């Protein structure tokens, strides 16, 4: 989205200095020339919706979301006066009403739009606006507010008027209390919309660059070009991060099952297309005379093969033994799909199939869980092994967690044990955080009543349930002692089978 | 450098003398739609250590294999155990060594009744090296673990007075000091020049409270001391919540449209690439129903909080098989993405542009175009001599010294292009079986110059049917036909001339066997070094002169 801050205040109807930037009021001036609020927009941020709404006090909105800029000059010439002036309650204003028009999750940039030559005293806008040092009662209070954006009070004149007006200071002071809200007033003199445009210009963060780029593969029939530069994450600092560029080459390498595992996240979206350089000199890889080669086969495009009957994936390792697996479309009669993709930027690209940082041949090969076939499927190992993401503990961070947790122990024949591979572990992690934690004292609540409700029979019943059972009950009590005790953390309670019933 | 992550050290600490063990006044029913019926006295303390455990969790979780924490509690005793195992690194053993070491108790010791020793085990529970080789790791975490659990040492104990609570402070520290410097003792830990604490206090609800208000500062050069106030029930969540929240600088994300309570998706701080971030938006199994297709950045693990609640489960359960999760608005734009493996559950942060990755419908015009009937025998014969598969290791299996398996795939995957053109409409002297070899040849596993005599032949027996005079089929004059095989194989073996020597020589040979086709110091001293060059006469003229022609 664009956020914008039409000053519509009295304050900020009289001229700077002598007189107004284009020989007349701020509206003449607005209409000859504008802020960086549109034009980084207009460049850059294409998909964006802007409220060009002219306010001080109250929310005098009528601009829905829309890119028009004419609104938002239309809006500006409109911004004569209003029976209010506050820069920081501008900002807040401004900033409220682009989220509320033009998308409430889409970020924006606004900034301070007022005068605020009032003069230190009974009439100060800087005292009823930075007010956050205190009130520890409603520390939850509108600043900071739910987007990203750094409120500038923008300043071109001279030092001694800054200081006189508090204008630099007041906006220092802001900055300060609002944690870089506003750039340093670097700039003095009889400037034009240079710093105000700098200070507005944070507005374009999510540019793209419409380049391409090509690779070589070799002299076969179907080969692969890079994608763009991908999103940076932190995988590897070496020497130091930078932006990345156009990748050279990638090489398509391995054959994995494709519906089993899959394949790791993609970085971009890059098609399969053949690509030839043999004797044509530098021999770029290949303008519009692709039709030419269009006639000539190439098996790039047809790609899908046993994608689906077979179980195959085309896996893609680069130089620096960068390897990942893509699928591609089951159906050739109508829309079929091809594709290429990088693997997943973090520690291991596959959690389910171990460290794929040996990305070679079959000379030394381990294991064959499906060798292009989904012969096997032991990925992932259940027991004991697993990543740290799901570990044996419960979480209670939000509302729904201690206190539900009690109940989904109490219940948990509703979620348990038929999907116990990767989904279902909440009451093995209640279960283990009640064989540590030692709750017996407090079982007399509903800690560890959980059991009980499950033992409402006799206790002349069958011997399942006990045998089930006897371990937590048992490694419970020791926790109490305070000194050493059982630690069945790290080996994984698993699903035992229940075959003792007759039918 | 990589070694100096956030998630380097976090202890959390709950001990069990009767300071703390007095009762929080916390009472949970779920009775709602042989032991006395004694009301529920836990502990505030409790689900204190409770949340710590999560936030350091979900700090091991952010740091797999590189960095390792573990938990250890306090109690009479004091069981230290400590291991370097990337696997172990998950919070199964500090939940193991949390619960081997010791849980609260009512009943503490006749001896011994202060927090010296439960300060040398959340020392020993500390990791690197025991808290003593952990400088720079407190030094990094002096506002990102300390934002987010307690790191260092969390002493819960009530407080008679701020005299009695800065001498029990003071004493924990001395003791923690003490442990790091035996734990310093060894040699890949390092004596402490500095010292950096992060502080967490507990308290009973509705105990005493002779507490000030104060913020957070560094009290002493020896310990910095701080202190928080948490209570019990909402109040809690919504602390431990803006912890988690401030540990990795995330944010707090609702997915919906379970295809069959608060909800939130945890992530890194990689997020700043989608903003300008609360995504609000649906989740989207991928199948034919919904689009499959969204662009993924940053992939950071994300361990849920409120997994015993139906839609978090469910997004967990969905996400977790190894679907990928779409995004769209609560031309199609994706601003979020979910992708998680097979015991690790993730969430990333999408740009809002290129989700059109499934976008040619139709390949009739695309170079490579509308001819599906690609050589069937070169792409078999290349899977002939393909052959990979990882390990978790590379290994030395054949010869040619200590042979690196990434060299050997990318050798294989370069054999496998030679002289092959997997692509057989383009042509029609595919339709003969025996010129098929020299394509086979150039990627089977019998590459070498047994495959180029095998070569030799076929063009031999190409040369017997040459001679034999025999017409063949296009699938226009047969000599239209004949001119449009011998070009084809001819751009097949013009890139392998420039691929390897042996097919420029085999061309070679076939084309000759081819037929039928100091003012004036400073001032003259500038004047003089702004000249630029000499020249070749003046500084081998001798006696003002030089001569001239002296190639004579």
């Amino acid at each position: 989205p664009t956020v914008v801050v039409m000053d519509v205040s009295l304050s900020m109807t009289r001229p700077v200095s002598i007189e107004g930037s284009e020989e007349y009021q701020r509206k003449h001036l607005a209409a000859h020339g504008l802020t960086m609020l549109f034009e980084h927009m207009a460049t850059n941020y294409k998909l964006e919706f802007t409220a060009l709404v002219v306010f001080s006090s109250l929310w005098e909105l009528m601009v829905p979301f829309t890119r028009d800029y004419n609104t938002l000059q239309e809006a500006l010439s409109n911004m004569d006066d209003y029976d209010k002036t506050c820069l920081e309650s501008a900002l807040v204003g401004v900033c409220n009403i682009v989220q509320q028009e033009w998308g409430g999750a889409i970020p924006c940039q606004v900034v301070l739009v007022t005068d605020g030559c009032l003069g230190i005293g009974r009439g100060s806008l800087r005292h009823s606006l930075a007010t956050q040092n205190q009130r520890s009662e409603s520390n939850r209070f509108p600043l900071p507010f739910p987007f990203p954006s750094k409120l500038y009070i923008m300043c071109m004149a001279n030092l001694e008027e800054l200081q006189s007006t508090d204008s630099l200071e007041c906006l220092e002071r802001l900055i300060d209390l609002n944690n870089g809200e506003g750039q340093i007033f670097t700039i003095d003199g009889p400037l034009c919309l240079k710093n105000v445009q700098s200070m507005f210009g944070k507005l374009i963060d999510l540019a793209y660059t419409p380049f391409h780029a090509v690779l070589k593969c070799g002299h076969l029939t179907a080969d692969v070009q890079v994608f763009p530069r991908p999103e940076p994450f932190v995988v590897d600092e070496e020497i130091d991060p930078i932006p990345k560029v156009i990748n050279t080459d990638l090489e398509i390498v391995g054959f994995i099952d494709i519906a089993d595992i899959s394949s790791p996240p993609v970085l971009s979206r890059h098609l399969v297309l053949p690509i030839a350089l043999n004797k044509e000199g530098d021999e770029v890889g290949t303008n519009s005379a692709n039709q030419i080669a269009g006639k000539i086969p190439n098996f790039c495009v047809l790609l899908h093969g046993s994608l689906k009957v077979e179980g195959m994936v085309a896996i893609v390792q680069l130089g620096p033994e960068w390897h990942g697996m893509l699928y591609s479309q089951a159906d050739s009669k109508k829309k079929s799909n091809l594709m290429m993709s990088l693997f997943e930027p973090g520690p291991e690209p596959l959690p389910w199939l171990g460290k794929m940082a040996q990305l070679g041949p079959i000379s030394d090969a381990k294991e064959n869980p499906y060798g292009e076939d989904d012969n096997k499927s032991p990925f992932p190992l259940q027991p004991k092994n697993k990543r740290s993401y799901a570990q044996n503990v419960t979480v209670w961070i939000k509302p729904s967690g201690l206190q539900t947790d009690v109940q989904k122990i109490l219940r948990n024949a509703r979620k348990l044990p038929e999907k116990t591979q990767t989904f279902y572990k909440e009451l093995n992690r209640l279960r283990k955080a009640a064989l540590a934690f030692g709750f017996l004292d407090l079982l007399k609540g509903v800690a560890d009543m959980l059991e009980r409700e499950c033992t409402l029979l006799p206790e002349t019943a069958h011997p399942d349930a006990a045998f089930q059972l006897t371990h937590a009950a048992q490694q419970l009590k020791l926790a109490s002692t305070g000194t050493s005790e059982y630690a069945a953390y790290d080996q994984n309670i698993t699903p035992l089978h229940t075959d003792f019933s007759g039918s | 450098m990589k070694i100096f992550s956030e998630s380097h050290k976090t202890v959390f600490v709950v001990d069990h003398c009767p300071y703390m063990a007095e009762s929080c006044r916390q009472h949970v029913e779920f009775d709602m739609l042989i032991i006395p019926l004694a009301p529920i006295s836990k502990s505030l303390w409790t689900c204190s250590v409770e949340s710590s455990m999560e936030y350091c969790r979900i700090m091991y979780d952010i740091f797999p294999f590189k960095k390792l924490v573990n938990f250890i509690v306090s109690d009479s005793g004091a069981h230290v155990l400590n291991s370097w195992t990337q696997e172990d690194q998950n919070l199964q053993e500090l939940m193991a060594a949390l619960a081997a070491v010791g849980p609260p108790n009512p009943r503490a010791d006749p001896e011994c009744c202060s927090i010296l020793h439960g300060l040398v085990a959340a020392v020993e529970t500390l990791c690197k090296i025991t808290e003593y080789q952990h400088e720079a790791r407190t030094l990094l975490m002096e506002n990102a673990e300390r934002v987010g659990n307690r790191g260092r040492i969390i002493c819960i104990t009530n407080a008679k007075s701020d005299s009695h609570v800065r001498m029990l402070e003071d004493c924990v520290q001395e003791t923690i000091h003490e442990h790091n410097k035996l734990a310093a003792n060894s040699d890949h830990l390092m004596q402490i020049q500095k010292c950096e604490l992060v502080l967490i206090h507990t308290y009973p609800v509705g105990e005493d409270s002779l507490v000030s208000d104060r913020s957070k500062k560094e009290l002493s050069p020896v310990l910095t001391s701080e202190v928080h106030s948490v209570r019990a029930g909402r109040h809690l969540a919504t602390k431990l919540n803006i912890l988690v929240q401030q540990h990795f600088d995330l944010a707090s994300t609702t997915i919906t449209n379970i295809p069959m309570y608060d909800v939130e998706l945890l992530h890194h701080k990689d997020a700043h690439v989608d903003f300008l971030e609360t995504i609000t938006l649906k989740w989207c199994t991928p199948r034919t129903n919904n689009i499959e297709l969204h662009y993924c950045t940053g992939a950071y693990r994300i361990s849920p909080v409120d997994v015993n609640s139906r839609p978090s489960s469910c997004l967990t359960n969905f996400l977790l098989n190894g679907r990928s999760v779409l995004l769209e608005q609560p031309s199609k734009v994706i601003s979020h993405m979910l992708s998680s493996h097979g015991g690790e559950i993730f969430l990333h942060v999408l740009s809002s542009s290129r989700s059109i990755l499934e976008d040619p419908p139709s390949i009739s015009e695309g170079c490579g175009g509308r001819v599906t009937d690609y050589r069937i025998t070169d792409f078999g014969e290349f899977m002939r001599e393909n052959r990979l598969t990882p390990f978790l290791d590379p290994r030395y299996k054949i010869d040619g010294s200590l042979e690196v398996p990434l060299e050997r795939a990318k050798d294989q995957l370069e054999k496998h292009t030679r002289y092959w053109p997997m692509i057989i409409s383009q042509t029609t002297i595919f339709n003969m079986q025996a010129v098929v070899p020299l394509a086979s040849v150039i990627v089977k596993e019998s590459l070498t110059e047994e495959d180029v005599l095998n070569c030799q032949k076929t063009i031999y027996n190409l040369v017997d049917m040459e001679r034999k005079n025999d017409p063949l089929p296009i699938s226009p004059k047969r000599d239209e036909q004949y001119r449009i095989m011998w070009n084809e194989l001819e751009t097949l073996v013009r890139a392998h001339i420039n691929n390897s020597e042996k097919h420029q020589r085999v061309l070679e040979c076939l084309m000759a066997c081819r037929s039928k086709p100091s003012l004036w110091s400073n001032r003259i001293n500038t004047a003089n070094s702004r000249k630029h060059q000499e020249f070749a006469g003046r500084l081998n003229s001798v006696n003002n002169r030089a001569e001239l022609y002296q190639h004579l």
